[PDB]
């Protein structure tokens, strides 16, 4: 799954 | 309120005591009760309320990924039953934040900053519904997604700087927002490159500190267009 | 109980869903509702109930010394109150699974394998009352625990041999006891070598799995006595 | 601190 800012 | 009681003040400091602690749903909980005294939120308190429904509902996706997977290896109710309590439970605290947005934290915010950031927010938790909603449902909640965060994104471009961080995370999660919800992985990459380029374009006018938060967000965009290309 | 509706087979079936997903407060309460159904638990499913009480009292037990820190290091009521909040939240787990031995595990433990099992975990759950407690209230609780581990370690030496890793974990979590708890550092390591010593000597007994089960208890019998000694 | 059994 990619990446998302948190 | 349960927190209606208790000072703002005392909420803020509780909040990032719960942060110490990893205990993050005592944190949204005193999120909530801050936002509900109806006046503005920082920026580090905009970043403390993201934080706590983050890692809240992050555990939650992640349990239901887990028990969906499990559920469509087996295709008794039990393996359904609880994918969907855990799914309502996801999908209340969502409700939770998508409802603090709307009163009235996007209605106040008076600048720019404060509305990007809530647009943002927004377009993530509409992004958390959509992942685990089907057929109709999912179509008018894939599109209250984008809607939040194109407008997110129209702000951002007209009065932030292509480094500043709140702006880039924008920019990422609708990225991820198009690949995985959407089925628009051009969209996606498009975004994503973009978003990346002209930042770096932009890392000489800034100091060693705002490059360390710029940079890192950059990294999760080379990231996810790596794994795209 | 709001468990009382729902079949053993399936709590059983989703505590170990839940285990999967890492929810483990959903584990407990799974797992106290098939407790009070009346019947027994099999080893597996005493296993079960030890991982989700075991990962609810740990997360509250980081926290509270998190903010116990704090609150010792600013010495507004504000670490006290969420400090006391975070505590009360572990007592009243604690007394949850405290009922659950004494209504009616322990006596229904029909041989030596149960009960054993259970009255370290009674043992387990006094020592972490204990951690928190205060003054006189502290007394009495570390004489609760003393007593049940003292009576789990009596059982284990007549009926289980000394690579068992029920008694090995007893004895691990007894010797902290005496070390943590009790200041009796020198019983802690008494215990812990001897322990250690005797289940080494049985180990040729074993099978290569049964092997690994008791190595594995043995090495932090190993980790304890290196940092005592 | 020390290491126990969970
Ligand atoms: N209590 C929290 N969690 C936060 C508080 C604030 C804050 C504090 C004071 C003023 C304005 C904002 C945050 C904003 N800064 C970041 O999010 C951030 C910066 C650099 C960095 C990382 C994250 C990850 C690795 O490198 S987060
Ligand atoms: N205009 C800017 N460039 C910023 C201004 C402030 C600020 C505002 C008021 C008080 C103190 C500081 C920032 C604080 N830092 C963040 O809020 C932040 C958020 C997300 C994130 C990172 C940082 C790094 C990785 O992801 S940044
Ligand atoms: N569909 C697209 N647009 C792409 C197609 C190709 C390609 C074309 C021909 C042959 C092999 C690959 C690309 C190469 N990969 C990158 O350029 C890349 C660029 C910038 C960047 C990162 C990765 C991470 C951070 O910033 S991108
Ligand atoms: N659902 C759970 N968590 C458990 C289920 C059972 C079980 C299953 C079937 C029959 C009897 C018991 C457990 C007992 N086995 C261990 O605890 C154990 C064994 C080896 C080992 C480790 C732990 C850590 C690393 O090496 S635990
Ligand atoms: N008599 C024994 N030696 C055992 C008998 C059984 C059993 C009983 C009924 C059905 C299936 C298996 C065991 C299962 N294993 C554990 O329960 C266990 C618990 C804690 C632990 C470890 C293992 C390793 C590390 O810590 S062990
Ligand atoms: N107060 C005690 N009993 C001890 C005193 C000393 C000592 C004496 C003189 C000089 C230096 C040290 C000990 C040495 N350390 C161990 O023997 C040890 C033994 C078994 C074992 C582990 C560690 C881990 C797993 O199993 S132990
Ligand atoms: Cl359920
Ligand atoms: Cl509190």
């Amino acid at each position: 799954r990619p990446s998302s800012w948190r | 309120g349960a927190m209606g009681s208790m000072e703002r003040a005392s909420l803020i400091q509780k909040a990032k005591l719960a942060e110490q602690a990893e205990r993050y749903e005592d944190m949204a909980a005193f999120m909530k009760g801050a936002v509900e005294k109806g006046e503005e939120l920082s920026c580090e308190e905009r970043n403390l309320l993201s934080v706590a429904y983050k890692n809240v509902v992050g555990g939650q996706r992640a349990a239901w990924r887990v028990l969906s997977s499990i559920e469509q290896k087996s295709n008794g109710p039990e393996v359904r039953e609880y994918r969907e309590k855990v799914e309502t439970e996801l999908q209340g605290v969502c409700d939770t934040v998508l409802g603090l947005l709307d009163s009235h934290l996007i209605k106040e915010a008076g600048d720019a900053e404060s509305r990007v950031f809530y647009l943002k927010m927004k377009g993530d938790y509409y992004r958390y519904l959509a992942e685990v909603a089907t057929g109709d449902d999912k179509k008018r909640i894939i599109d209250s997604a984008r809607s939040a965060y194109q407008e997110a994104m129209d702000i951002s471009k007209k009065e932030m700087p292509p480094t500043n961080p709140i702006r880039l995370g924008l920019a990422l999660n609708f990225s991820v927002f198009h690949y995985e919800i959407a089925n628009s992985p051009e969209e996606a990459i498009s975004l994503a490159k973009t978003t990346f380029d002209e930042a770096m374009a932009d890392l000489h006018t800034l100091s060693e500190d705002s490059y360390k938060d710029s940079t890192l967000i950059m990294q999760l965009l080379r990231d996810n267009l790596t794994l795209w290309t």
